[PDB]
């Protein structure tokens, strides 16, 4: 019940989302690297 | 007056050795005293300039006179590419014997004058070591007749008024049209009379400077204003400055751009240059009122700037009033103008190098642009420095009701936010390159790097003739409306200075001119974040409104509502002027590395390896520190000792700075109550009592100390590196 | 070129007017 | 003026310039700040509740 | 290149030193 | 000496003198605030001016304002 | 020292033999009855006041500044009253009459010897 | 000068040194190796990384440069990522401006910033897409911007 | 504090066991320089991979683990 209020704060947030993005880049980046263009 | 601080008794109170600091770093503080009213400062700081000036040509009299006795200025004159200019000599009673045999230049055991000081007189006309010691004491008479004012202008009667003083009208009278234009003018004297017969083989020295015109006739069929007889008969090619070889005879001939052979501008480029900069200032002399009255009251052109627009507030109505009753408002725009004219000399010196044989010296060169940087930093530190000084203890919004000055300090806020924006965006895309590129090129792959063109210099240098970059526009086009409109003039001697890749005028640039220029403006934009924000900030901020009570160089407010370490208007300075030896640091890095790649000839050692941070690091202070470090061994030493010596010294002042820095009072405050507890408690030694009571530095003089250490750890550490650098690659 | 007069000068200069002007200077502090 | 209005504040010194607050107390025993009033956001003290005259209070509707 | 004219030097920047410490002790 | 001037935001709560390790203000019975209260500042001859009264002095900004002055031998705080 | 500062002697009695801690450090003996202590300062004084009074009850307490000369003063005290207590006989100096709002611009003291909130 | 890069010679000498030089770490291991497989994918991830720069201007140190003029020519190179990125973080500075006037009008604002209402955060997380014609209709509308907040004396 | 000391002693011997060549370190030791961690192929940073000998790269150990293996008789 309270366990997603911990879920919610700003570093869990913060590591369960730049956790995200950086998994956006670097999976982003296996699949399309040396990406110079565009 | 009583003790010590004869001028403040505010200080002679005081017990400690604070009186002592205080008393030296408050003794110039002419605003704060005891009892020294406005007529008492300006005749004061009148009498103190005169010292000042006195003490300037007592040292370019030691130039002359060391020049002239223990230098080797004529030898030189007789070979200035081979020989080495000579400083002074040495009296060390340490160099043992290994020492000078690393020194011995013939008999003399002099240093290397690596100050570019026997170009300057080989161009102005010096040929000898006698016109050296005329000089000397022609400045000793001088520095002697400045003494005598100060000392005369403090005599009581001959002390100034200060409505004298307050005749801010006509100085611009005397100084635009006497101190500019005419000496100017007095130069073109000298250029004409000597420079140019000197330089073309005729000795005119003092005597037959009346006899002999330069020109074979002149001024009695040339007041009919032929003018084109002075531009006659260049010296055009093939003529080596000194002798009279394939010279012509002309004065004011402007080419444009440099000689062949010692790749300086003519002599006769600078005799009609100063002589048409000696005109405009004469007939800028001419724009203010005086007794006469016909000029321009100032007041009617700062009231008059008022825009109808109505956005500018209410015009720059207040602003002549805070000219006349501030000081530090006007030497905020002294050293503004003043550091400006500095960058603007040191921009020049390597790229239009003005004196014969340079650019064939690459230290001295090295030295001089460095030199200016670092005086040019300093100064622009000063003009934000009492800047803020202005805002504190010399601003009165009250005169300057609601004025260009009050709508300053109205929207500093977003001055300060946009200041801070753009050095954010820098810092944010210079560092971003370098990590990216040092990533990247560390990762096996100097390919995909981001290098960006920098097209708007290259742009730039299209419309000043640089033909190596494919834009042809309006000089670099030879059809365009200026490339015929100069086509004679000036342009085809200075295009060939223009597109050569030997000199160092409008270079050849690659993607780190990119990164770097960037880093500049991020030194710039952030030392103006910092001195525009203690600036404006200088007089109250939401954190304490009552700064302006405080003064300049308050400490702090205490830990009291979250503490307060460095709010006062001197943190600006004290912060930006770690920013401005940053700042110069990255262009006399960038300057001296980018010329150790032209002189070396490699400028693809440059142009590959500059664009990331293991190439300065590894390419420039890895490599080029190489003959520095190599000063002394334990196989010898050589000349350089010297500076591989100074280059470990400066390190040893630069860190002694971090210790006061870092580490604040208030543990030396308590430690040096245990060494006068233990000098207090010995026997043989409390015979010896102080009679001012030891105490640690305060916080306002430990940061300021601690600036010094880093002011004097850093510049010598790379005026050794420049000199030992240049100094060991070539020489 | 008067070779000799460096040392004079350099010692005269370098080391006791840093000692008896430290004596002006430091007994002008209680002057 | 009264309790509970929401007040800018027109004195240069105060963290609170121009921003609105509401009043706590309004004080009618000649005191030369009489008017206690509380923000939503605080100063460097920790403190929101400061108090305030007259002529440094202006209402809003 | 000689000697007289050095110490014609040291002569006149004593009397300069001389209006130094004139200067001096007036301010 | 460090002149500590006491502004017209004293309200009385004196956390100031409790603050204050030193004595030099004390409290004054003045008929203008609410407590009746307003601090004063006799003995600034012993004021070190550590500041330690600002920190503790919840008015709006700062009733008791510490100016640093001269520096004698007690406002040096020295032990010997 | 003794010969040429002011050494603060802090008098004052008490009830038990307690153990206090000196301003100089480590702890004393705390005679009961009644007992004095030469100081170097006087803020380590009051903060001896501070050490007992926080502590328990330690009143009728005060220094008496020992100056060279041999004279002594009452701090702390001054008046049988405690400083943040009110006492209707302390004199008030140290105020103006209104905030920092309406202290004069410093170019307004420049080049004459006042302050920049006398008004 | 620019040269276009797929016939630059120094370029082409950049790529023979890679090849070969990373292909001199490929003379250790033996045809099946998962190593030698990884420089199989290597050798690749060169040949596919220089080819792909064949519309570049790689210069007299066959190092690809890039133009910022807007050429059209060369869009492809920066200002196609600038308006790609300007959305992006238009997008982040929207979600962050909505999300704190959102929270600024709630029961505990300083609780908000510490534990995100995630309902609220995760609706303007999304919510903020169409930014430009957002920030462009709240900009008429006098709400964008403030009047008369905080400022120190003068 | 034991419960991360123990996280990290166990990720040393799983790194040891999965990721290392210390069973090819073990035949000779003077040779084959001591790898456990083998950096993921991203852009690049698969250089680091150093080809430290036992068939197989990746970034070298300097801590020494195997040294303490071979004391302990992991074969
Ligand atoms: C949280 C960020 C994130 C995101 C958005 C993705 C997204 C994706 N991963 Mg992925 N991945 C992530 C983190 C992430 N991964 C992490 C942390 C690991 C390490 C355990 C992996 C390991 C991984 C593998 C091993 C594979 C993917 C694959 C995929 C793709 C499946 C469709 C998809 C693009 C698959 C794919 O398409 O690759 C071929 C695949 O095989 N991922
Ligand atoms: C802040 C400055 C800055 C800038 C502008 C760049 C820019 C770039 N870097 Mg980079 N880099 C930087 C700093 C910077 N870097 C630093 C500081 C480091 C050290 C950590 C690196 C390390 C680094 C590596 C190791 C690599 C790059 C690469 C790249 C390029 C492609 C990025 C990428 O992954 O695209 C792919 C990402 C996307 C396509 C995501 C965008 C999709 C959006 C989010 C979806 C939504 C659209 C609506 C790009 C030119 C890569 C390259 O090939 O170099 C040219 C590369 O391999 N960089
Ligand atoms: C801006 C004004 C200016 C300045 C700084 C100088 C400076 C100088 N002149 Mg000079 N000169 C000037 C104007 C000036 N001149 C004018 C207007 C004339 C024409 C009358 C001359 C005519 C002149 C002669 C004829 C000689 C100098 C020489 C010199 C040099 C040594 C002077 C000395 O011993 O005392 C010195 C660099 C001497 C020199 O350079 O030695 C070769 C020298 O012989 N000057
Ligand atoms: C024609 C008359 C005349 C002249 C020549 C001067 C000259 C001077 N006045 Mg002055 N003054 C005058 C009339 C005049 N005044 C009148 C009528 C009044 C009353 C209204 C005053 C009131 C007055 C005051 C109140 C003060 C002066 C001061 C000064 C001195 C300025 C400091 C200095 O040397 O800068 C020299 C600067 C330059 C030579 C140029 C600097 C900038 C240029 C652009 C760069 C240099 C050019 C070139 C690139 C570099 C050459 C270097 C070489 C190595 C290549 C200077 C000697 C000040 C001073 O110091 O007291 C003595 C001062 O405080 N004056
Ligand atoms: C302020 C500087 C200055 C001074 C003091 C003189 C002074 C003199 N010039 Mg002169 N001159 C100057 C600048 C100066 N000139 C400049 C800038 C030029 C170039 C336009 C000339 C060009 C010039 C010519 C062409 C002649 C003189 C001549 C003379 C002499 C007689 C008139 C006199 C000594 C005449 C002479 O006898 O030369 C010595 C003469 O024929 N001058
Ligand atoms: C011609 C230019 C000029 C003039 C007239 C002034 C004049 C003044 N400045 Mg100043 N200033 C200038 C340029 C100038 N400045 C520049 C260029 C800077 C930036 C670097 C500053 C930065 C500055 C600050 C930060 C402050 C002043 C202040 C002052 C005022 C008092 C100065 C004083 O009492 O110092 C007394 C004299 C000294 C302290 C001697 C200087 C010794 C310095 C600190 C270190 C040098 C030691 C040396 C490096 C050691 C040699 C060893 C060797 C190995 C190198 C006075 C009006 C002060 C002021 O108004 O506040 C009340 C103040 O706080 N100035
Ligand atoms: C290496 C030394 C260093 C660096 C990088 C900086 C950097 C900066 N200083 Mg600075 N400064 C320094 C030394 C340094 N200073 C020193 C010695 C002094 C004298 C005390 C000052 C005094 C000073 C003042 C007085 C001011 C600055 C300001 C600034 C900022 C300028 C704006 C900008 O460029 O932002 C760009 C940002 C950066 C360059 C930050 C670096 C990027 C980081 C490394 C990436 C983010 C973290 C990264 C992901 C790693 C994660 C860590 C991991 C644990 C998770 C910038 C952060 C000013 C400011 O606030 O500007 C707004 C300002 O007013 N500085
Ligand atoms: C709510 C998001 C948000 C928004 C819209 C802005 C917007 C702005 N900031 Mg910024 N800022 C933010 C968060 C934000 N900031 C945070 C969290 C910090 C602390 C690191 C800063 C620190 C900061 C400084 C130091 C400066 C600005 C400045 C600026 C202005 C110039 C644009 C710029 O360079 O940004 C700057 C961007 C950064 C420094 C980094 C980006 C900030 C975060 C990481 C991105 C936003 C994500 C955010 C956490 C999302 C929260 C909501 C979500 C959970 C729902 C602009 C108005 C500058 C200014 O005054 O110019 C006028 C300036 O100098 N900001
Ligand atoms: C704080 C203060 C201050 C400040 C200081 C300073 C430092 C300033 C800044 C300023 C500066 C530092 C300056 C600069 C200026 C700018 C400029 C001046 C720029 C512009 C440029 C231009 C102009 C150029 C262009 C051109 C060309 C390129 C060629 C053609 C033509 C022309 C010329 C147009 C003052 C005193 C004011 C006031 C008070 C306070
Ligand atoms: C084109 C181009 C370019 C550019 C340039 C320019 C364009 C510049 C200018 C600049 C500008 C033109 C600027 C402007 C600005 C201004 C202002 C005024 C700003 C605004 C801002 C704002 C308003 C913000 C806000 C926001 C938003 C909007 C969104 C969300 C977030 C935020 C909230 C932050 C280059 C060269 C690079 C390249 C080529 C092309
Ligand atoms: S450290 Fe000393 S100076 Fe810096 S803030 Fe705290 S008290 Fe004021
Ligand atoms: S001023 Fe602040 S501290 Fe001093 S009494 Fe009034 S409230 Fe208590
Ligand atoms: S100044 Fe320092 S000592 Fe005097 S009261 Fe304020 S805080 Fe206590």
């Amino acid at each position: 019940m309270n366990l997603k209020k911990y879920l919610s704060t700003a570093p869990v947030v913060a590591t369960l989302w730049l956790f995200l993005t950086a998994g956006i880049l670097i999976e982003l980046n296996r699949f399309f690297p040396d990406s110079l263009f565009y | 007056a009583t003790k010590f601080p004869k001028f403040s008794q505010a200080l002679a109170s005081d017990p400690t050795t604070r009186r002592i600091w205080y008393g030296i770093a408050t003794a110039h503080d002419f605003e704060s005293h005891d009892g020294m009213t406005e007529e008492n400062l300006y005749q004061k700081i009148f009498a103190s300039h005169f010292g000042h000036l006195a003490i300037i040509f007592l040292w370019t009299s030691g130039n002359l006179f060391h020049v002239a006795w223990q230098g080797n200025f004529e030898q030189w004159v007789a070979n200035p590419l081979k020989t080495k200019p000579l400083a002074h000599a040495i009296w060390d009673p340490h160099f043992g014997q290994a020492a000078l045999k690393a020194f011995t230049r013939g008999d003399t055991v002099a240093n290397i004058s690596y100050s570019g000081v026997y170009h300057w007189w080989y161009t102005i006309g010096i040929r000898n070591n006698v016109e050296l010691y005329t000089g000397a004491l022609g400045l000793l008479v001088l520095s002697a007749v400045f003494l005598l004012a100060g000392w005369l202008h403090i005599q009581p009667k001959f002390k100034p008024s200060l409505s004298w003083f307050k005749n801010n009208e006509s100085r611009l009278n005397h100084h635009l049209a006497g101190l500019f234009g005419v000496s100017s003018l007095a130069w073109t004297g000298h250029l004409v009379h000597v420079a140019i017969p000197a330089s073309r083989g005729q000795h005119v020295g003092w005597d037959n400077f009346i006899m002999t015109p330069p020109h074979p006739a002149g001024l009695q069929p040339f007041f009919t204003g032929n003018w084109s007889v002075y531009a006659q008969s260049p010296d055009s090619m093939q003529h080596v400055f000194g002798t009279s070889q394939g010279a012509g005879t002309a004065i004011l001939t402007f080419l444009g751009g440099f000689h062949p052979q010692t790749q300086s501008l003519w002599l006769t480029d600078m005799a009609h240059h100063h002589l048409a900069i000696a005109v405009i200032f004469i007939v800028a002399g001419h724009m203010y009122r005086t007794n006469f009255g016909i000029g321009h009251n100032l007041k009617t052109i700062l009231e008059a700037h008022r825009p109808p627009s109505g956005r500018l507030g209410k015009g720059h109505i207040g602003i002549y009033q805070t000219l006349t009753n501030s000081l530090h408002f006007q030497l905020g725009l002294a050293l503004a103008s003043l550091s400006v004219v500095t960058s603007l000399v040191a921009q020049h010196m390597y790229a239009m190098p003005p004196y014969a044989y340079m650019a064939f010296d690459y230290v001295t060169q090295s030295a001089l642009y460095t030199h200016h940087q670092y005086i040019a930093g300093l100064l622009i530190v000063g003009a934000f420095a009492h800047g803020a000084i202005f805002f504190i203890r010399d601003y009165d919004p009250e005169q300057n009701q609601d004025n260009v000055l009050a709508r300053m300090l109205a929207h500093k806020e977003a001055v300060i936010s946009h200041l801070s924006w753009v050095s954010l965006f820098l810092g944010f895309h210079t560092l971003g390159l370098y990590v990216h590129n040092d990533v990247v090129v560390a990762f096996g792959n100097p390919e995909k790097q981001i290098l960006i063109e920098p097209i708007f210099a290259q742009w730039i240098q299209a419309t000043s003739g640089k033909m190596l970059y494919g834009f042809q526009v309006l000089l670099s086009s030879s059809t365009s409306n200026a490339s015929v409109a100069a086509q004679q003039l000036w342009l085809p001697g200075w295009l060939e200075a223009v597109n050569n890749e030997s000199n160092s005028l409008f270079l050849t640039i690659g993607p780190g001119d990119f990164l770097v220029h960037h880093a500049i403006a991020l030194g710039l934009h952030t030392t103006t974040l910092i001195l525009v924000k203690g600036a404006l900030d200088a007089r109250g901020s939401k954190l304490m409104p009552d700064k302006k009570d405080f003064g300049y160089s308050f400490p702090c407010d205490g830990p009291g509502r979250g503490g307060t370490c460095d709010i006062s208007a001197w943190d600006a300075f004290y912060l930006a002027m770690f920013w401005m030896l940053n700042t110069i640091g990255w262009v006399t890095f960038y300057w001296h590395w980018k010329h150790l790649s032209l002189w070396q000839g490699n400028v693809a050692q440059f142009n590959e390896s500059s664009t990331y941070l293991m190439g300065w690091l590894r390419d420039y202070l890895w490599l080029n520190s190489s003959p520095l470090i190599n000063g002394y061994n334990p196989y010898g030493m050589n000349s350089l000792a010297v500076w591989s010596w100074m280059f470990l010294f400066a390190h040893l002042v630069w860190a002694t700075g971090f210790m006061f820095l870092i580490s604040w009072r208030g543990y030396w405050q308590e430690l040096i109550e245990t060494l006068a507890w233990a000098h207090e408690r010995t026997p043989l030694a409390n015979l010896i009592r102080w009679k001012d009571k030891p105490v640690a530095l305060s916080i306002v003089q430990a940061r300021l100390v601690g600036l010094v250490h880093f002011t004097v750890g850093y510049i010598l550490t790379y005026a050794a590196f420049v000199i030992a650098s240049t100094a060991g690659k070539f020489s | 070129s008067a070779s000799y007069l460096p040392s004079i000068l350099v010692p005269t200069v370098g080391l006791i007017l840093p000692f008896a002007s430290m004596a002006i200077l430091f007994i002008a502090i209680e002057k | 003026i009264k309790k509970g209005s929401l007040v800018k504040i027109l004195r240069p010194e105060s963290f609170w310039y121009n921003e609105v607050g509401t009043v706590v107390n309004v004080e009618t025993s000649k005191v030369l700040y009489p008017v206690l009033v509380r923000f939503d956001k605080v100063n460097y003290s920790g403190l929101n509740s400061t108090n305030f005259s007259l002529d440094e209070l202006v209402e809003i509707k | 290149i000689t000697d007289n004219q050095v110490f014609v030097a040291l002569i006149m920047a004593l009397v300069c030193g001389y209006l130094a410490v004139k200067l001096a002790k007036q301010l | 000496a460090h002149t500590v001037k006491i502004y017209d935001n004293c309200i009385g709560c004196t956390q100031c003198v409790r603050a204050c390790p030193l004595d030099v203000l004390e409290m004054v019975p003045w008929d203008g605030c609410k407590a009746g209260q307003m601090a004063s500042a006799p003995r600034t001859e012993d004021c070190v001016g550590c500041k330690r009264c600002e920190t503790a002095c919840p008015t709006d900004f700062l009733s008791i304002r510490v100016y640093l002055g001269g520096e004698t031998t007690r406002s040096m705080g020295l032990a010997y | 020292c003794a010969e040429t500062e002011e050494k603060y002697a802090m008098t004052w009695s008490s009830d038990q033999q307690h153990i206090f801690e000196m301003p100089t450090g480590g702890a004393a003996v705390m005679n009961s009855g009644d007992n004095l202590l030469y100081l170097a300062r006087k803020e380590q004084a009051l903060a001896l006041a501070t050490q007992l009074r926080t502590q328990f009850k330690i009143q009728d307490y005060k220094i008496y500044r020992i100056f060279p000369s041999g004279e002594v003063q009452y701090l702390h005290p001054k008046d049988g009253v405690l400083p943040y207590q009110v006492n209707k006989g302390r004199e008030q100096v140290g105020r103006v009459k209104s905030t920092i709002g309406k202290n004069v611009n410093p170019a307004q003291v420049k080049f004459t010897s006042k302050a920049t909130y006398d008004r | 000068v620019l040269t276009p890069c797929q016939q630059s010679e120094a370029f082409h000498k950049r790529e023979i040194n890679e090849v070969r030089t990373l292909e001199n770490r490929q003379a250790n291991y033996e045809a099946n190796s998962p190593s030698y497989l990884a420089l199989q994918s290597q050798i690749d991830q060169v040949h596919k990384r220089f080819d792909k720069y064949g519309t570049l201007l790689c210069g007299q140190d066959g190092l690809p440069h890039l133009i910022t003029d807007g050429d059209w020519r060369h869009a492809r190179e920066f200002t196609i990522p600038a308006l790609l990125f300007l959305y992006i973080t238009g997008w982040i500075g929207w979600v962050g401006r909505s999300y704190l006037k959102y929270t600024k009008e709630t029961k505990n604002p300083t609780e908000q910033e510490i534990i995100l209402d995630v309902p609220m955060a995760l609706k303007y997380m999304l919510s903020g897409f169409l930014w430009p014609l957002s920030a462009w209709q709240e900009y008429r509308s006098g709400q964008l911007l403030a009047k008369e907040d905080e400022i120190t004396v003068s | 504090q034991l419960a991360i000391i123990f996280i990290w002693l166990s990720g040393m011997y799983f790194h040891g066991a999965r990721f290392s060549n210390y069973v090819a370190w073990l035949s000779n030791p003077t040779g084959i320089k001591p790898s456990a961690q083998v950096v993921w192929p991203i852009v690049g940073q698969q250089i680091l991979n150093a080809d430290v000998g036992g068939g197989m790269q990746g970034i070298q150990i300097t801590s020494g683990l195997f040294q303490l293996w071979r004391a302990s008789g992991i074969v």
